[PDB]
This record gives C-alpha cells, structure tokens and sequence, in this order.
C-alpha cells in the first residue's frame, strides 16, 4: 500500500502549513486588535 | 505548571536554544565546556511571577 501513503504524508505536510500560516493571523490578529485600543 | 501563552501574549517571540543567553559571560554556550561572552540581562525564561 505505498500507493496510499502518499496521499496521507502529502495532507499532514499541508496541515502543517495551515496550522502555521493560521498561526501567524492569530498573532497579527491581537496586534492590530490592541493597536486600536491605544 | 504555567508556561507561557503564544497566542495572548503580546511581545512573545519563539526563541530557541541557540539564542537563551541567560547566565550570559558565566556560563559555557551549548556545552558543558568553559564559561564564554559578557555579563547581559537574559531573555530566557519570560517572568511568570511579580
């Protein structure tokens, strides 16, 4: 079944993008939230 | 145990290993071997008390 792991290893390297991309809006999100606080 | 949040804190920065110069001219850098660099306030840990 090497055929199929491709798939899986494939979807966890680009979960790991968008769980890292996704990281970097909620950080950028609570700057500019508290930005406007001041 | 606390540890720090990476989300709510504000002025949060993810340094590694290489770069914790707590004990700064008074201890070896990475290694058990003689001590190294100048006396600096650290940046490692981030003060979870005071």
């Amino acid at each position: 079944s090497s055929a199929r792991d491709d798939k899986l290893t494939a979807l966890l390297a680009q979960l790991d993008s968008l769980t890292r991309e996704l990281n970097v809006v909620s950080q950028q999100l609570l700057d500019l939230r508290q930005q406007v606080s001041a | 145990r606390q540890v720090v949040d990476d989300t709510k804190y504000k002025d949060y920065q993810q340094v590694g290993i290489l770069h914790q110069h707590n004990n700064s001219g008074f201890v070896g850098y990475l290694a058990p071997t003689m001590r190294e660099g100048q006396a600096y306030p650290a940046n490692f840990p981030y003060p979870l008390i005071g």
